[PDB]
């Protein structure tokens, strides 16, 4: 089969500025063939451009693909706000049918260290026998961020969970929550709680800490 | 126009069969080659193969081979994606689109989950504050997805972060939703959480005050 890869993984750029996103393939695919497919969160793909360089129905002239053998591109001259998705490209010259395995573009900004916030479990839930303690970053940039959290100045690893906001549709910035899992009998066991926060934007790491009880 | 209608979200458990649907309208549904897609969670695009609805012509993808059936009632304008037994590992997006080479129009979607998990509501406890402050609810232990959370009704929006839910070991959902306010307001503002479960019919407000 013919294998599609895509560089980079993730695109950041600021509106306005050209998006150059690329599709190389394991073996020579007929322009003929190429297409590309745009997606944004919960929605289907949507044809962008086939044939390696003609738009799809209803594909404002921003949007431009070229590329002949192995490699190929999808150009955004100019991006807009409603650009910012993830990006496939696929060939249909010879089967199996195949498709790259995407390319995000995201909004750059200015750098935004996260606020952070550290939140106890509550009474509620330790009579259940299971405490979650919650560590907020909220309105950072960019996305990469480490929380690392600590019992008795012991470093956790492989009790913890977390999930990321889409970037916000405003300020382009992202919101992170971080849940630490323990027993409830782990929890009374112990006094100092600690989130610490390392990310771009911070000149040093930020901890925010309680004492339980 | 062209129109490719999917059947709605499933959720299943292991070993159970499943037939899902991709009804076409706006053109000749026997003229055209149907592809059916693959995407995993927070994954890409996976080709599963393609049926001809005029004579059931069927080609399956190498990694989707013996393992999906592919079919089509023409009579109807539907194709069918089906599976024997269930696998936690089919938890994915599944979508239709019409072959031209490209595809040039698409299903929006079937959600298709599979877990051992059962139906259960969840838990709603206080994230509590104790000048920019920040508070919020945890909503723990629920299944399936999804969970509404809003703020004071509605009446509250600005600065409110709802998370992705995570899915835990024991094969249940935890989300949570934080709002930043004024540390003026913590004595005046009433913040209520309003969670909603569908699935288990599980209401819930939480006030959430400091401590």
């Amino acid at each position: 089969e013919i294998v599609l890869t895509q560089s980079p993984g993730t695109l950041s750029l600021s509106p306005g500025e050209r998006a150059t996103l690329s599709c190389r393939a394991s073996q020579s695919v007929s322009s003929s063939y190429l297409a590309w497919y745009q997606q944004k969160p919960g929605q289907a793909p949507r044809l962008l451009i086939y044939g390696a360089s003609s738009r799809a129905t209803g594909i404002p002239d921003r949007f431009s693909g070229s590329g002949s053998g192995t490699d190929f591109t999808l150009t955004i001259s100019r991006l807009e706000p409603e650009d910012f998705a993830v990006y496939y490209c696929q060939q249909y010259g010879s089967s199996p049918l195949t498709f790259g395995q995407g390319t995000k573009v995201e909004i750059k900004r200015t750098v935004a260290a996260p606020s952070v916030f550290i939140f106890p479990p509550s009474d509620e839930q330790l009579k259940s026998g299971t405490a979650s303690v919650v560590c907020l970053l909220n309105n950072f940039y960019p996305r990469e961020a480490k929380v690392q959290w600590k019992v008795d100045n012991a470093l956790q690893s492989g009790n913890s969970q977390e999930s990321v906001t889409e970037q916000d549709s405003k300020d382009s910035t992202y919101s992170l929550s971080s849940t630490l899992t323990l027993s409830k009998a782990d929890y009374e066991k112990h006094k100092v709680y600690a989130c610490e926060v390392t990310h771009q934007g911070l000149s040093s790491p930020v901890t925010k800490s309680f004492n339980r009880g | 126009e062209v129109q490719l209608v999917q059947s709605g979200a499933e959720v299943k458990k292991p070993g159970e069969s499943l037939k899902i649907s991709c009804k076409g309208s706006g053109y000749s549904f026997t003229s055209y080659w149907i592809g059916w897609v693959r995407q995993m969670p927070g994954k890409g695009l996976e080709w599963m193969g393609i049926i001809y609805p005029g004579d059931s012509d069927t080609r399956y993808s190498p990694s989707f081979q013996g393992q999906v059936t592919i079919s089509a009632d023409k009579s109807i304008s539907t194709a069918y994606l089906q599976w024997s037994s269930l696998k936690a590992s089919d938890t994915a997006m599944y979508y239709c689109a019409r072959y031209d080479g490209e595809l040039d129009f698409w299903g929006q979607g079937t959600l298709v989950t599979v877990s051992s998990a059962s139906t259960k509501g969840p838990s709603v406890f206080p994230l509590a504050p104790s000048g920019t402050a920040a508070l919020g609810c945890l909503v723990k232990d629920y299944f399936p997805e999804p969970v509404t959370v809003s703020w004071n009704s509605g009446a509250l929006t600005s600065g409110v972060h709802t998370f992705p839910a995570v899915l835990q070991s024991s094969g249940l959902y935890s989300l949570s939703s934080v709002v930043t306010v004024p540390s003026s307001s913590l004595g005046t503002q009433t913040y209520i959480c309003n969670v909603n479960h569908k699935p288990s019919n599980t209401k819930v407000d939480k006030k959430v005050e400091p401590k």
